[PDB]
């Protein structure tokens, strides 16, 4: 019996965990994508500046 | 050849045309080229003038003539514009003849100083339950409408402009709010459809449309909100009120980045020019409530900003947040969940609203703003389930009831008197019994009931602006009275 | 006969004037142009050669024409100084902008002065109490020192500025200067009104505070220079009157931003993120002037904007050098309802030493930080897996820290319109004892929400019972 | 005649274009007619680039610039001690003239492969954690690195203070003379630091070179270089100096400003193309000279500041490569109560146990490698499970060493104080004592040892080593104090 | 290297060459390329990184007169093997010994990565 209830607790706990984790992923996927871009921008500005002369 | 009043084109490309001569020309003076295309002298150097074109590069050849205008970049302002649709420079595009020009104003003007301003008190009534309750706007206030693509941003601006029809069919200039809508970089067809919708509500008659659209030269897009401001200002400097909607400022910024970069000005953050903050600042500062001494005329700005992936920490978003008097932020999450307007109460603020709000609304809305943010937080920890609470489970009902109540059909701006009864029924809790699928019904059912029965209250709210305890208990009765019958 | 020349170039704020005489105006000199309505001030920034000087304008440059006559004033931009400024709103170039006519001043100092020498420095370690739990407990302010209020857009810098002018500036009994740099005019107007109502300015009496404004409607040149004007009036009380001055600057970031807007047009190769190469010396040349000499003292609190919520953006990054005390306002926090949104770890004070505050005071704040760092060290374990997966020790230090975090949030007198709650002003001695008790476990059984938006420990229990029945 | 004098072509932003000065040398000082000084850094066919050392309100076009004939240099010698000076060696503590035994150049060569001796003499910090895990030797370059407000100056300051033990004695070869270089700091800090040193009577053996925030960039650029020269005098005459560059990040910012304004083309992160050479040439000057040269030493403690702990960044990496090791400081650890916030895993002193007192090395063997296996087990217990014979032992042990290596600021400890505490901790006489009480154990076990086992402490101090007999007494005394 | 090439071609012996550190070779070119006023390449390196390395490395070879075997220390900036410098180095090698911080911090010396370290033979 204890065994069975646990299986259901692990089903439910991991139901919540992987939903939170999924929510984190979406947020961080925005933060990754911004940092992705500002890293391309900044390198390019750095290069473009390096020929200002 | 009169190198004092005339110029010769030296070169042109990247939207810039370098010109020899034009000796007596002023800084930021408008110019007219052989083709007809107009330009603006932005760089005055020994030997030549840098000039930014308000049209297609194609229309300027080297050698061509460059005529002075004797005018800083300016617009036709004044009341003879009401009902018209114009491009950025004032020229008409709705095919309805020449503009009835009261006169002309500079595109760029300094915002009024510290003294000639008066703190905002007069409410800007949107007709939107969610706005007029939780983020109320005042005449002279600048309120950012910020959110993701397709989140009902324009919808909020449009319902406001429609709602103004109420007060715009009467003598009172003090109650009237003329409207300026600025279309920067939008689809031409969208504006066409938007202007048509204004016409289908007899709202066009009290509004001016400024449009530099998606195919138009960047300098025409950067300029539009500034000339628009001048148009709005005429009502301000003349004791009248006006609302200016900037749709949107993102596209303006991108256009002004285009202009800047092609001009060789250093790319900064996100390759935006250094003075992009100042670009918006000087625009958004031009909207203010003028003082008693200055005729009390006002300009009330609603700028629109489009965020990517709902990131409010972006450069331009934070910039405009740092200018405006608050932001109505629309979640895409709530909009896609059918909750329209999608105002995130957590991320929305009016910074000067509690003093501008209609005094009757403020009274019945008691801590609803602060409540909803608490409910939506409670409903987050509501993940279970196997732990169903008895305590805060009642705020979970209130929430869903009040959520339902604030939902609004687009183009249904209700009168301020039609608002407070509904909110009174929500806040105080005469709705905790009623089913969630029949609150929209309860709304129309309860308005009709009041309109016929207790019209004496609905007229007293409209004319008093307050709620006396005698009128509060009068409303109370009529509420429980209608609750017993549904 | 004065020294006059001709405008030769105009690009934005930049004005190129050529002189046809032997003498050329010194860098930092004010030059004038008689305009259709007023006078345009220009400031010499560099000598280009071939008898032309490059200048930054102090106001918009529309309408200017090449060849136009320009007068050398003979010195740097000058402002009124002395008691004559108190009660008056002053411009960037020293003009009154409160429609109350002239300021008949005893003197008119130039805004550009060399900062106090090293041997002219005088140092101490005195807490300036604020009535604000967070600052007082965790990162207290220096009396006669420099203080920084860091925040992104809308996290509450200006409100935090006001509460301080409200707590400390009336009580002070010294003189104060408010310089609005590149912020809202509406706010300067609001400030002006509130001062009149608090009696800190008596229009038909005497006043404790001069105001200087260069708001975000003003061109770059103005937003660049207006900070030094307010600073000049500030210094004059410190040196001549030997006074203890309070300098409130919102927003100091707007000064660097302004410099960046012209920096390109001065022909400087852009620096990291498009800022001026001169960013750190420019900031020093201002900040080093704001300090406590042997002649008198200056305590300054400055709001600092943070672009795109980026504390590593060059501007605010460089400022941390100049500050004896930093309180940092986190959006994350402000979005959890916790006002003020002070980051209890990321905020720092020079004065948080056991031998300035007392070992007893030191120990409390230390362990608060320990606790708050542990709740931070678990944030993600929780956010993903919840409380259920934590060891019993941890689970407790989280229950305690959650109370602690709400206990640091406080109702602000000036924020009454937003709170809906009356404002409290907790005492430093009160703040310590209160938090010591909570650390000692005395209030574990009490609801967390009883700690939300209160004064000291007694308010928690007072409100805990309100939450009983 | 334009050989010795040039007129001014154009002046702006601490840079001046001068015409003439034909016989000028690269990096020569100049006087302007107004009295301001400068440095000729660029010699081109038509003109000379000059960085100003003062305000350019004082320079105008057509003005007369003058050769000095002098490559940039400073007053040096034992006369500088106790004084405070600017980047050019001018006195700024307002106490009058300096007593120069000579004038070294700003840019001296480092000692080559030959005139050098392996680093073997300990520079004692008093910081239990440093001298056990990252021990700094004579002639060493040890980087102090971390975020703002993580105890960077605090670590170097406690070393300067500590040397008092030997600096008051007659013995001239046990002494360590101090030079503190402040680059980019506000003046209210430097003043407040000199006062702290005066309080601890440590100014007498200390030289303060400062190029503060308001100063022209070349003065911040130059300040660590001329301070080296100041410190080099000690190395060059059988004595030993310890120079502190607080911080090198700000110097690097100054150098980037010069160059960008000189319109020299930028590199990575808008920095000059050789912002490594800047540091590498500077930090190679810290040496340990051979016997043939008097066996003197310059020891360097450069400071670098990271933004958000990014040790991957340009300058922090450059300097990590130059130095002989690093002390990493972390807010994460700092706010957890651990002070100094020394990241034991990343921190190394490559000169190592060769730069450390024998009596310390013996008790502190594998103490760093152990504290390394302690976090390894602390992350195993992160997903909390059952604790066995192995894990429950090393977790309880390592919790108490970490604790024991906490140390109050302004409080260095002698080596005869460090040695028992570490033996007390490492050998396992602390494990059954409540973690929260180790503080009182430090103060209590030392007061105890000073009365009875004064034999042990003065033995340990003098012979610097440990015999099989001495350790036997240390084994006893610690067990002898276990039941109170 | 020019001292090595002599023993290989004249003495015709198998010469050993020990370079430390090869990274500095690249880093210094980067400095001179910067100072010659070239437009910097990615990560700010010289636009001639690959061919400058090629020029040096292609000389270190076994000819039909003698041998040059060279062992080289390669500093990997910020523990990052994808940095253009060590990235450009790999191509030239016959065998590679990768030293990993994760190995050295557990206390394993030599700190070699038994999977990252590769060899022809
Ligand atoms: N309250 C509402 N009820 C129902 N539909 C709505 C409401 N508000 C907006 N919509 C519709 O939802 C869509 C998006 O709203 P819209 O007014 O286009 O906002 P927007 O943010 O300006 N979108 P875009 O202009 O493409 O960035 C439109 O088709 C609207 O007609
Ligand atoms: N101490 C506080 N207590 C309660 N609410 C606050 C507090 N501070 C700020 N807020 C809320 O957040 C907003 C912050 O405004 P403000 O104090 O002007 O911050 P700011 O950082 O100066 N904004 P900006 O200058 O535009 O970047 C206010 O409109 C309030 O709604
Ligand atoms: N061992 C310690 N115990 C207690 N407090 C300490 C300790 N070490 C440093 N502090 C305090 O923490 C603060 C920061 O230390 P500091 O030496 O300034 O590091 P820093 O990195 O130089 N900061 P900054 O130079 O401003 O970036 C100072 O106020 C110290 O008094
Ligand atoms: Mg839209
Ligand atoms: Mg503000
Ligand atoms: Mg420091």
């Amino acid at each position: 019996q204890g065994y069975a209830a646990e299986i259901s607790a692990r089903r439910n706990a991991m139901d919540n965990a992987s939903k939170n984790a999924g929510d984190m992923i979406n947020r961080y996927s925005i933060l990754y994508n911004r940092t992705r871009q500002a890293v391309i921008t900044n390198e390019l500005v750095d290069i473009i500046t390096g020929a200002s002369s | 050849a009169n190198l004092n009043e005339t110029g010769r084109v030296l070169a042109v490309g990247d939207g810039i045309a370098r010109v020899f001569g034009l000796n007596n020309i002023q800084a930021e003076e408008l110019v007219e080229f052989s083709s007809g295309v107009k330009g603006m002298a932005l760089i005055l150097e020994p030997g030549q003038v840098g000039i930014v074109l308000f049209g297609s590069d194609r229309l300027v050849k080297e050698g061509e003539l460059v005529k002075r205008t004797g005018n800083i970049v300016d617009v036709p302002v004044g009341p003879g514009l009401l009902g018209r649709v114009v491009d950025a420079l004032g020229n008409p595009i709705d095919g309805k003849g020449p503009i009835d020009a009261a006169g002309r104003s500079r595109a760029q003007v300094k915002a009024p100083g510290i003294l000639p301003r008066r703190s905002v008190h007069e409410p800007v009534q949107t007709g939107l339950k969610a706005v007029d309750a939780l983020v109320p706007i005042g005449r002279g206030q600048r309120e950012l409408i910020i959110g993701d693509r397709q989140t009902g941003k324009t919808a909020v601006a449009l319902d406001t402009i429609l709602n103004q029809k109420r007060w715009n069919n009467g003598s009172d200039e003090s109650k009237k709010l003329y409207c300026v809508y600025v279309a920067v970089g939008q689809k031409r067809s969208t504006v066409a459809q938007l202007v048509q919708t204004l016409e289908q509500h007899d709202a066009m008659k009290y509004s001016i449309i400024v449009a530099a659209t998606a195919s138009e030269a960047a300098p025409l897009q950067y300029l539009a909100p500034f000339t628009a401001a001048s148009i709005g200002e005429w009502f301000r400097d003349n004791g009248k009120h006006a609302l200016i909607v900037y749709d949107d400022l993102s596209k303006q910024a991108v256009a002004y980045r285009q202009l800047s970069l092609l001009l060789r000005r250093p790319p900064g953050r996100e390759a935006y020019p250094g003075d992009v903050f100042y670009l918006h600042s000087r625009l958004l500062e031009r909207a203010a409530k003028l003082s008693e001494k200055e005729g009390s005329g006002s300009l009330t700005a609603l700028p629109v900003i489009e965020t990517q992936g709902g990131d409010v920490s972006a450069y331009i978003p934070t910039n405009v947040i740092s200018i405006t008097d608050g932001q109505i932020f629309l979640e895409a999450e709530l909009f896609y969940k059918g909750i329209r307007p999608a105002i995130n109460v957590g991320l929305s603020v009016s910074r000067v609203g509690s003093a501008a709000q209609v005094k009757a609304l403020k009274q019945v809305a008691g801590s609803l703003k602060l409540f909803l943010a608490q409910y939506r937080e409670v409903a987050a920890f509501a993940q279970f389930g196997s732990d169903l609470d008895a305590s805060t489970k009642q705020t979970l009902v209130r929430g869903e009831r009040l959520t339902q109540l604030l939902k609004q059909n687009q183009y249904s701006p209700l009168a301020t008197e039609e608002q407070v009864p509904l909110i009174y029924a929500g806040v105080n809790g005469h709705l905790d019994g009623i089913e969630l699928s029949r609150i929209g019904e309860f709304e129309s059912s309860f308005l009709s009931y009041l309109k016929s029965n207790h019209n004496e209250l609905l007229t007293e709210i409209r004319e008093k602006g307050e709620l006396s305890k005698e009128l509060l208990a009068s409303l109370k009765s009529a509420t429980e009275s209608f609750v017993a019958t549904f | 006969t004065p020294i006059t020349g001709k405008v030769t170039a105009v690009i934005g704020a930049i004005v190129d004037v050529h002189f046809e005489q032997s003498e050329l105006p010194a860098i930092l000199n004010a030059l004038e142009i008689k305009t259709p309505q007023g006078k345009l001030v220009l400031e010499v920034a560099q000598h280009l050669g071939e008898n032309t000087v490059r200048t930054i304008a102090m106001d918009g440059t529309e309408g200017l024409v090449r060849g136009e006559k320009v007068l050398d004033t003979g010195g740097p931009i000058s402002v009124p100084v002395g008691r004559e400024t108190l009660g008056r709103i002053i411009n960037v170039i020293g003009e009154p902008i409160d429609e109350r006519g002239p300021i008949k001043s005893k003197l008119r100092k130039p805004i550009h002065a060399d900062p106090p020498s090293f041997a002219e420095q005088s140092t101490s370690a005195e807490i300036l109490e604020t009535g604000i739990k967070v600052v007082d407990l965790l990162a207290p302010y220096a009396r006669g020192g420099k203080i920084g209020l860091f925040g992104g857009a809308g996290v509450g810098k200006t409100v935090f500025i006001q509460e301080l002018i409200n707590n400390i500036a009336k009580a002070h009994g010294g003189f104060s200067v408010f310089t609005g740099v590149g912020e809202r005019t509406r706010e300067g107007n609001d400030l002006y009104r509130e001062m009149k109502e608090t009696g800190v300015i008596n229009l038909e009496g005497e006043s404790k505070v001069a105001l200087v404004f260069g708001q975000m409607n003003e061109p770059p040149g103005a937003r660049a220079r207006v900070a030094l004007t307010g600073l000049t009036i500030a210094e004059y009380f410190r040196d001549e009157e030997g006074q203890d001055v309070l300098l409130f600057i919102d927003n100091i970031f707007r000064f660097t931003q302004a410099g960046s807007e012209v920096s390109a047009l001065l022909g400087r190769i852009p620096s990291a993120v498009g800022y001026q190469p001169t960013l750190a010396t420019d900031m020093g040349l201002l900040q080093e002037r704001i300090t406590t000499t042997k002649k008198g003292s200056v305590t300054s609190v400055q709001a600092v904007y943070v672009p795109a919520d980026d504390l590593t953006d060059p501007a605010p990054a460089t400022t941390f050098a100049h500050l004896d005390a930093t309180t940092v306002l986190s959006r994350g926090i402000s979005e959890l309802g916790i006002y003020p949104a002070v980051d209890p770890l990321d905020s720092k004070s020079r004065l948080l030493d056991a031998a300035v505050v007392g070992q007893e005071h030191y120990d409390v704040a230390s362990k608060v930080q320990e606790t708050l760092q542990t709740y931070k060290s678990l944030q993600d374990i929780i956010a993903i897996l919840g409380m259920d997966e934590l060891s019993e020790q941890d689970k407790l230090t989280v229950e305690r820290a959650r109370k602690i975090q709400r206990f640091l949030s406080q109702p602000f007198a000036v924020a009454e319109v937003f709170t809906g709650i009356p404002g409290k002003l907790v005492r430093l001695k009160d703040t310590v004892a209160s938090f010591k008790a909570v650390l000692e476990g005395k209030y574990d059984n009490i609801p967390e929400h009883a700690f939300y938006m209160v004064g000291g420990i007694e308010d928690v229990v007072a409100k805990a019972e309100k939450l009983a029945a």
